[PDB]
């Protein structure tokens, strides 16, 4: 075969200027992400709950043969392990962070960072609409180009890809390196949903409440002028009115009402919601809506694997590239311990239910090791080998042990 | 001071696009007086548009009185020589 | 499908000063610079005679900051039915006009107030007047290091076969990359060149601005097309109540839908030794 | 008015300076940066060529019958002039949709005072102080 | 311009009332309290006697060519008078950096109403509510 790609990609062009493309989007359309997220409101709140389910659960650093890493660092003992778990110490937050903008933004970005020593200090993010990737005839990131707020106006700088590091979740191929934003793609959905909720907002304040409308005069009668409205104006003044006002007059006065003229606001509502929830790939239950038999049965389990499998998807996605392209590196520049090991980065997921899991080792922890156990319940294996490795439970083993 | 009417604004508005093309669309010819309102000529500043019935898609789809052929609808843009 | 998204660009200028002079980010909108004496020569004396007094006098260059200003209002209802964002629009072009503002600022200064003068007479334009320009500086015992320039003096001097041709210059670097050419910054002991527009300079034809005593350009009898000076000598001074430079900020209106943007920096210009600089003349 | 930049011609913004903005019906078709009067109950007009005849200066063009924006005084405008103008001139409503000075009008009284000397037929920038009427 | 507390003398503040403060070049060096008018393309100068020359009233001390800000139509303000002056006069520039009263001038039409009395060479409080050019 051949050392470099040989079939072509669509991601080359004129670079940020007046085409059309999602790989070819301007920072204008990068701030216009950063609207739609600052403005909050309900849009806000559903990505941010999409948020939440892919990455606010936490996450845990696996590396397979662990143990066999062992290896002094500073006069002590870890594994690569041990020193990954100290070197990212707030990772459950770095990674909600990251995992956030790569949903929002086509891409989550940033720096490595070292102290005046040279030790890594931290994995820094950059600030996604201020960066936007420049690449080669085959789609490869070359140099990062950045513009940010300065005083009056814009201060401009290109850096090279060698030393930022980015994550894509959302993609037009296998072979793009520069994504999608949700956002700019479902941006017809969003504005729908806003348009909507101006218009249900201004129609409850002409039509939602009762209006009082006085005609005065006879019909074909003496005509009234609006000096003389205005003395009648004053009588039935709302402002000046009380619950309990009782009014006397001529026959040729009439107290009409402008009913509150109903429309089902609530239907548009959750039809809005129904839109922006799929286009976003919530469950509808999200928008905090429901629908006839959706609530139980074969019809809950469907969407509920469909939401735990687009989960797992994005997971596996941003875990595989924060490794490659930011703990490898780390590990590589600023560690004793071997770059090449079976690093693993898990990310919880927002939906095990703790009683069902405790309930299949009840059924079936006759097949399983204490380790496998542990490992489902969210535990630390036993501290003794052959426990750990054993199938029958340490209590059970202990209590036998007792028995000597 | 500019409100959306000043004449430096008008290329900025979405409406002032919007309307122009759709008075493309709705054209027969370029006499403007004819087919639009005096207030449509000037707010959409219409003389400066290319209108001229060039545009409008019942310039040249088929729409026969009497058709035994269900030849009506068809665009003679869209056919095999065009 | 949805229309164009889009604006196309105007012209826009050169802007240069705050790289092209000594800038002070002064703490009061007017204030002083002091200036010694020049040197002198130590004079003969005979034996047991009293050495007579002759010490450092002093004096002051002020500097009077003016408020520069741009502002922008636009009603809310045209903002919300934009193309594109009209207030980064706005920002854009009021940062752009108050730096264009600096500029002029500092080259009326630069170029009415240079002390020495080369006069080309036609003739040779290109880098035998820059040379002679230094001359002229190095004869008043100070010397420049940067140059500032007008679009038909870059001209004339890309032409020249000193520059032009690969032999003379010792690089072809002029003749493929014109001003780009790292040679143009480093050039008759000159280690900057600061690239100008034609506009910057104070013609006084334009609103609020009354002109400077020259003309800037170069290409009829007597315009000035180039200033060759100490960068160290000439001072931009810019003063901010609200942070070290220009600050925008959004109004909107306490009762009507409107929206504006309005940006002010305060600057001014003062050679500290106009004699360390000289213009160079069509 | 009209400023030309290469092969573009932009129209100039009307209003300078000021807040003074006041809604009128137009009496007719008006264009932006046309001098009005009153000539109906809240209906503008073009002015005629001498005194009397002045409210304000039109912000943007309108049909007949269309809600009008006027800059009236105690505004700065950009205005053409049919004339020649200089500082400190007073300037009056000319009757073909430009100003000229009080100096050649027949009338002895301005409505605007330049501040920005112009040639004839070049935007002139102006300060709007005063109104006039019908005094008979 | 100046009120005594005491063995002190304080500046008086110039403006009293109003937000129609706008921006000029000085043609000469100018004085706060000063009446001035255009004399030069956006550019002011100290107001001569007998009218057709005011724009507004100099706000703080300037040097000649440096920015100024000036109070005009719709301000109130704190300005010296030539001469006693009483409510209800129409004042107008002295020619001597004060104001005068119409009534002292050749002039027929002031620029600023006196809203509270003054003897000769103090201030009185007055409301600006012209302004004057060239008419010819
Ligand atoms: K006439
Ligand atoms: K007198
Ligand atoms: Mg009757
Ligand atoms: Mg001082
Ligand atoms: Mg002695
Ligand atoms: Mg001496
Ligand atoms: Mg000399
Ligand atoms: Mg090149
Ligand atoms: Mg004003
Ligand atoms: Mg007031
Ligand atoms: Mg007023």
């Amino acid at each position: 075969a051949s050392s470099t790609p040989q079939t072509n990609v669509d991601s080359m062009g004129g670079g940020h200027s007046y085409q059309f493309n999602g790989q070819d989007l301007t920072f204008e359309d990068l701030r216009d992400i950063k609207d739609v997220r600052d403005s909050g409101g309900q849009v806000a709140q559903l990505m941010d709950y999409k948020a939440l389910l892919n990455f606010g659960e936490g996450c845990e650093i696996h590396v397979e043969g662990d143990d066999e890493t062992k290896q002094l660092v500073d006069g002590e003992p870890m594994t690569l392990s041990e020193w990954l778990e100290d070197a990212f110490p707030h990772l459950d937050l770095l990674v909600l962070d990251l995992g956030g903008d790569a949903l929002w933004y086509p891409y989550a970005v940033g720096e490595i960072q070292e102290t005046i020593t040279g030790e890594f200090k931290e994995a820094l993010p950059a600030e996604p609409w201020t960066l936007m990737p420049e690449s080669d005839a085959q789609g490869k990131v070359q140099a990062w180009h950045q513009r940010t707020k300065t005083h009056g106006g814009y201060q401009t700088q290109t850096l090279p890809a060698d030393d930022l590091w980015h994550i894509v979740i959302n993609k037009a191929s296998a072979r793009d390196e520069v994504g999608i934003s949700e956002v700019l793609r479902n941006k017809d959905e969003i504005q729908a949903f806003k348009q909507n909720e101006a218009a249900i907002n201004q129609a409850i304040e002409l039509h939602g409440f009762p209006q009082r409308h006085v005609k005065v005069g006879k019909e074909d009668g003496a005509p009234v002028r609006d000096n003389d409205l205005r003395r009648v104006r004053t009588i039935f003044d709302p402002r000046t009115t009380d619950a309990n006002t009782a009014y006397f007059t001529g026959q040729d006065v009439d107290v009409e009402t402008l009913e509150a003229h109903n429309f089902d606001y609530s239907a548009i509502h959750e039809m809005d919601m129904r839109n922006l929830t799929t286009a976003l790939g919530l469950p509808l239950e999200a928008g905090n809506v429901g629908a006839d038999g959706l609530g139980s049965g074969k019809p809950a389990e469907l969407r509920f694997a469909l939401l735990k499998l687009a989960i797992k998807a994005n997971q596996r996605s941003f875990s595989v590239q924060f490794v490659e392209r930011v703990m490898r590196p780390v590990v590589r520049d600023y560690s004793p311990f071997d770059h090449e090991a079976d690093i693993r980065l898990e990310i919880n997921d927002p939906l095990e239910d703790i009683g069902e899991v405790a309930d299949l080792i009840q059924q079936v922890g006759d097949y399983m090791t204490n380790e496998q156990v542990a490992e489902k319940l969210d535990l630390p294996a036993p501290e003794d080998d052959e426990v750990a490795d054993s199938y029958r439970s340490p209590a059970d083993m202990e209590k036998d042990e007792a028995g000597v | 001071m500019q409100l959306r009417r000043s004449p430096g604004m008008r290329p900025m508005d979405r409406d002032w696009h919007q309307e122009r093309a759709r008075a493309r669309e709705q054209a027969y010819s370029s006499d403007l007086t004819s087919q639009f309102s005096e207030s449509e000529i000037v707010k959409y500043e219409l003389d400066t548009a290319q209108i001229d019935g060039s545009d409008n898609p019942r310039t040249y789809i088929w729409n026969r009185t009497i058709d035994l052929f269900g030849m009506n609808g068809t665009d003679v843009r869209e056919l095999r020589n065009r | 499908e949805q229309l164009l998204e889009v604006v196309m660009e105007g012209r826009e200028l050169r802007k240069v000063a705050r790289e092209a002079s000594n800038v002070i980010n002064a703490n009061t909108r007017v204030g002083d610079v002091p200036i010694a004496s020049d040197e002198e020569f130590a004079r003969p004396t005979g034996q047991g005679a009293e050495i007579r007094d002759d010490g450092e006098t002093y004096t002051t260059v002020a500097w009077n900051a003016t408020k520069l200003t741009e502002g922008s209002r636009v009603t809310d209802e045209m903002r919300d039915q934009a193309m594109v964002d009209l207030i980064e629009r706005n920002i854009q072009r009021v940062g752009a006009s108050l730096e264009n503002g600096i500029n002029r600022v500092f080259l009326t200064e630069l170029v009415d107030n240079a002390q020495n003068n080369h006069d080309t007479a036609g003739s040779n334009q290109g880098y035998q007047a820059l040379n002679s320009a230094v001359g002229e500086v190095d004869k008043d015992d100070f010397r420049p290091d940067t140059y500032v320039t007008h679009p038909d003096y870059r001209t004339q001097l890309f032409n020249d076969t000193n520059l032009a041709y690969a032999n003379r210059a010792g690089t072809n670097e002029v003749l493929r990359n014109r001003e780009d050419a790292p040679i143009v910054g480093d050039i008759a002991g000159l280690d900057m060149h600061a690239a100008m527009s034609s506009a910057t300079y104070d013609d006084g034809t334009d609103i609020g601005w009354s002109g400077g005593s020259e003309t800037w350009g170069f290409s009829s009898d007597g315009d000035k097309g180039a200033v060759v000076y100490d960068r160290d000598n000439i001072h931009t001074i810019l003063y901010a109540p609200n942070g070290q430079d220009v600050e925008i900020k959004d109004y909107e209106d306490p009762i009507r839908d409107i929206t504006g943007v309005n940006g002010r920096l305060h600057v001014d210009c003062q050679y500290s030794q106009g004699r360390s600089s000289a213009t160079v003349q069509y | 008015a009209t400023e030309t930049q290469g092969e573009h011609t932009f129209p100039v913004e009307v209003l300078i300076s000021g807040e003074e903005l006041r809604g009128y019906t137009a009496g007719e078709a008006l264009s932006a940066g046309e001098p009005v009067y009153l000539s109906g109950d809240y209906e503008v007009s073009a002015s005629s060529a001498d005194g009397g005849e002045f409210l304000g200066v039109n912000l943007y063009d309108v049909a007949s019958g269309e809600p009008v924006a006027l800059a009236g005084d105690d505004c700065e405008v950009r205005v053409e002039v049919s004339e020649q103008v200089t500082a400190n001139d007073e300037i009056l409503p000319d009757g073909l949709g430009t100003f000229e000075t009080v100096a050649t009008s027949a009338a002895s009284a301005g409505v605007a005072i330049v501040q920005e000397g112009a040639a004839s037929g070049e935007v002139c920038e102006a300060y709007i102080f005063a109104v006039q009427g019908t005094t008979a």
